[PDB]
């Protein structure tokens, strides 16, 4: 088989987490623009059939508590999962309002062992963030 | 103007 | 038995150890050009060529601007990891 | 107009981040054995990327190890596809 | 222009280093298998064209220096470039018989503005080797 | 048999 099977009766979830504002304990700084990013997404996988749910400004604990959630659900009849993530970043990071979260603490319930009415299904992280402090000063074409 | 996130 | 890592896919928004860019009003760079191939190809392209559109359109049609020298006139490259088993169309 | 100093990379991993890759002593890696395979049989009909998908899908339904230890017995592998490209990659015509 | 330009005079190089025999005080052991992979590789990019160079048992410094003499040579005629590598590994790291090297500095020696007439070019790197010690149980289905 | 890289 080539191709997944994208006929279930439901296409899936589109978790999109977007963190603009940050406790002043981190000292990083509110991502203006973000929220025109949330709402693009939210159309674009609206038109894809997707059931999008937005979440604003959630702390690790509550990143890890939706996830954790979202991966006991019944995803028997839908055909994908998708999730995408707008915060500030580290290499493997994603920051929660409060601090950093791993990306793998949150991909780890989804594995195939791990929610096992999306295994053989595609499981797409789509994640807006910095991986580190290095610029890519280009070069002339 | 463009940020780093 | 399959892998408990295959199926998955991570669409980073820039490479490995990298800044990456949003503009203040219009959004990020990433999501602002994935929407916009997933809205003209997503009934004809796979996933993994609509995603190569991304990485060709962040790459050449965006260019930092900052009052800030250090951060004035950067680029930036997406990174697509696909642990993916099969082709994906969304129709 | 400049591209990123990134840009036009592919990177093929063997495994996914983090875990071993599997080597047989006789018949050589799973990864390169199925890379070898489907370049054979669609380098004149596929995309690269669609090439190495399926090679993703022959490592992780074909193989499985076979070890005397019991800790190294029964694994199986993913390969780890990671794209800067910026456009389709055809070895055909 | 949604697809690479591949009918320049030459389909471009394809570097096979084939690490098979470590040195004792690295504690690695040696990889039976490998010289399979190697004529399999110089076979297969043989008939798409590519002029391969097999290279066997390197060390640390001999990858390096390999890596930057072919990206100093002159890719204006070639299409691409293919490296293989084919050691043990860790995550971020190809070994050397002697010793770790990191990816990220053979790589570098290819970037677009360190390597001219590779810029605008697909750069492939082929990698057979761990990245770290985790294993995977698979999932029954 | 098969063994890890």
């Amino acid at each position: 088989d080539n191709s997944y099977k994208m006929d279930y009766p439901e296409m899936g979830l589109c978790i999109i987490i977007n963190n603009k504002n940050f406790h002043k304990s981190t000292g990083m700084t509110s991502r203006s623009g973000t929220d025109v990013d949330a709402a693009n997404l939210r159309e674009t996988f609206r038109n894809l059939k997707y059931e999008v749910r937005n979440k604003n400004d959630l702390t690790r604990e509550e990143i890890v508590e939706l996830m954790r959630d979202v991966s006991k659900e019944d995803h028997s009849k839908r055909s994908s999962f998708v999730c995408v993530l707008l915060s500030h970043g580290e290499e493997g990071i994603i920051f929660g309002t409060n601090g950093p979260v791993d990306l793998k603490k949150i991909t780890n319930f989804f594995r195939g062992d791990r929610c096992r009415s999306l295994t053989g299904k595609p499981k797409l992280f789509i994640i807006q963030a910095c991986r580190g402090t290095e610029l890519d000063c280009g070069i002339e074409t | 103007v463009d940020v780093v996130d | 038995k399959i892998p408990v890592e295959a199926d998955f896919l991570y669409a980073y928004s820039t490479a490995p150890g990298y800044y990456s860019w949003r503009n203040s009003k219009d959004g990020s760079w990433f999501i602002q050009s994935l929407c916009a191939m997933l809205k003209q190809y997503a009934d004809k392209l796979e996933f993994m060529h609509i995603l190569t559109r991304v990485n060709r359109k962040v790459a050449t049609e965006f260019e930092s601007f900052s009052f800030d020298a250090t951060f004035h006139a950067k680029k930036q490259i997406p990174c697509i990891v696909s642990m993916l088993t099969k082709e994906l169309y969304f129709y």
